[PDB]
RNA sequence: AAUAGUGGUGCUAGCAUUUGCUGGUUAUCCACUUCUUAGAGGGACUAUCGGUUUCAAGCCGAUGGAAGUUUGAGGCAAUAACA
């Protein structure tokens, strides 16, 4: 990626560097290495009285 | 030469708050657990995160937490006899069934006019 | 009068924690022992009250913790289930294993062998159950849980092989399921444990099923009526279980010692609690695996500091 | 795994010789991966016990362990007058 000027104003060797958002990557990693995410777990059955069943 | 950064410190007590009955004082088991309940990007970061939770978890077997803990909700509700005495410390039976008061405070009860089994002593100064 | 258990020996051949000991019904002179330290150790029961002699073989074939070992009645072969998705078919003489397995995605947690020596069941931590041939071929996968699994047991078919084999499992979703082999189907759903189920063993008659988890909830089950007769509260954490083969004594391996019960009535005979040295008292070692004799006259107990102690079942005086 | 290597079967020379210890090379052929190279994974977290400290963050010993000085060494990271 090395692209020069089509501007009326300002000429010298202009350079651009590009490091996009990671939430839509689809090629390799998807989050920064500091990121951690734990999942919710679901609400519980109360006490589970025995009620054993014999199939 | 080795203290743990807050991103280890913070997430170690988030994991202990959502899955506390699932955890275990042995490190080798719950090494296999954090990948299931959470997303860890690297591998060495998982090894450090599960390292200090187990070190945090044996504090629970001696003292209380800086998160939440349902031993407050149940075993401190078993602390409803921290010591309940079988006879009260506020029992007049310890005072031979008669209350020992100062002189002029007896006029307070006589002002509101009640019939209490009290005794009166002498005061200095 | 009663079964007192005095100290008869001590074994020192490991540097992990033991995970499963194993006795032979035929041969009463050896002991198979597995441990966390990637080793398999077969013993020699030199009857002596100073020590027991020889760990006659070692088996260097794995890469991580092994979980449970099983063998034949006479002591012909041996199996192993290590954490790296591996299963090995060992001999008992040389050390030469036969064939490794490619069948799972996790720790292979528990295996068992039929006495007809045809199928090998396997339950692994990736919430699936698999059966294997003697040459080691896939037959059918089995699903149904959603958490992990800890132990799987084949029923003792002592009814002269009347086409009655069934598999009972110790999951991790507070669930105990029963799985047929001849028809490959769920048989009975056992409900009542409120936490992580830790261990289960059935009676040596194959009749009375005991189950106990993390909270210490010893919930007894039957083979056919399959009901909650006894729901014992062990008020601790129990790791593994123990059934006397000849008598009617059921025992449990808690973290706070070793507790024993009779079937009927309820006799707390002894607390097998060994002795240590040099500890701040939040650090007492404890056992995780235990085993009986072939005649129920000796009991083994491996501990976290690699000590395996033995007792003898003599009468009380 | 003839673009690495050993293990034999040979043709083959020594051989103290007498069983033997050194050779022999294209293709004598077969069987092997430990050493070798490169992909896929695993493994260490200060682990486990003993001290010490507001009993806290941690720091010192200990035995295990291929590895316990951020495990050893680097790469990468913007406030500013050298017109």
């Amino acid at each position: 990626a090395t692209r020069h000027v089509l501007m009326r104003q300002g000429v010298l060797g202009i350079k651009v560097k590009i490091m996009r958002d990671p939430a839509k990557s689809r090629t390799g990693p998807k989050a920064l290495p500091d990121a951690v995410t734990i999942i919710e777990p679901k609400e519980e059955e109360p006490i589970l009285a025995p009620s054993v069943k014999d199939y | 030469g080795r203290v743990r950064t807050k991103t280890v410190k913070r997430a170690s007590k988030a994991l202990i708050e959502r899955y506390y009955p699932k955890l275990t004082l042995d490190f080798q088991t719950n090494k296999r657990l954090c990948d299931e309940i959470a997303t860890i990007q690297s591998k060495r970061l998982r090894n450090k995160i599960a390292g200090y939770t187990t070190h945090l978890m044996k504090r629970i077997q001696k003292g209380p937490v800086r998160g939440i803990s349902f031993k407050l909700q149940e075993e401190e509700r078993e602390r409803k006899d921290q010591y309940v005495p079988e006879v009260s410390a506020l029992d007049l039976s310890r005072s031979n069934g008669v209350l020992n008061v100062d002189n002029q405070t007896s006029d307070l009860v006589k002002s509101l006019g009640l019939k209490l089994p009290l005794s009166v002593i002498n005061v200095s100064a | 009068s009663n079964e007192v258990l005095v100290l008869r020996g001590t074994l020192e051949g490991h540097n992990g924690w033991v995970t499963s000991l194993a006795t032979s019904a035929g041969q009463p002179n050896l002991l198979l022992s597995a441990s966390r330290d990637k080793t398999l150790i077969s013993w020699k029961l030199t009857g002596d009250d100073q020590k027991f002699g020889v760990p006659v073989r070692s088996f260097k074939g794995h890469s991580h913790i092994v979980q449970d070992c099983t063998l034949t009645a006479d002591g012909a072969y041996a199996l192993s289930a290590s954490w790296d998705k591996t299963l090995r078919l060992w001999d008992v003489a040389t050390g030469e294993t036969y064939q490794r397995f490619v069948g799972h995605k996790s720790d292979v947690m528990s295996v068992d062998i039929d006495k007809k020596a045809s199928m090998i069941i396997s339950g692994s931590r990736d919430k699936t159950i698999k059966v294997w041939t003697i040459k080691g071929q896939c037959l059918a996968t089995l699903l149904g849980h959603n958490d992990w699994v800890s132990q799987v047991r084949v029923v003792p078919n002592e009814k002269a092989d009347d086409d009655s084999v069934t598999i009972i499992s110790a999951g991790n979703d507070k669930m105990v399921k029963a799985w047929n082999l001849n028809q490959f189907q769920i048989e009975a759903d056992f409900i009542g444990h409120n936490s992580n189920i830790n261990t289960l063993t059935a009676s040596p008659d194959g009749t009375l099923i005991a189950s106990a988890g993390k909270d210490g909830e010893i919930m007894l089950w039957n083979l056919a009526a399959k009901k909650a007769m006894y729901t014992l509260s062990a008020q601790d954490e129990v790791f593994s279980l123990a059934f006397s083969p000849n008598r009617y004594w059921l025992a449990a391996a808690t973290a706070t010692g070793i507790k024993v019960f009779s079937l009927d009535p309820q006799y707390l005979v002894d607390d097998l609690r060994p002795e240590f040295a040099g500890y701040s008292k939040a650090a007492e070692p404890h056992a995780v695996s235990l085993a009986w004799s072939a005649d129920g006259q000796t009991l083994f107990a491996g501990y976290t500091d690699n000590v395996i102690r033995v007792w003898q079942v003599m009468t009380a005086n």
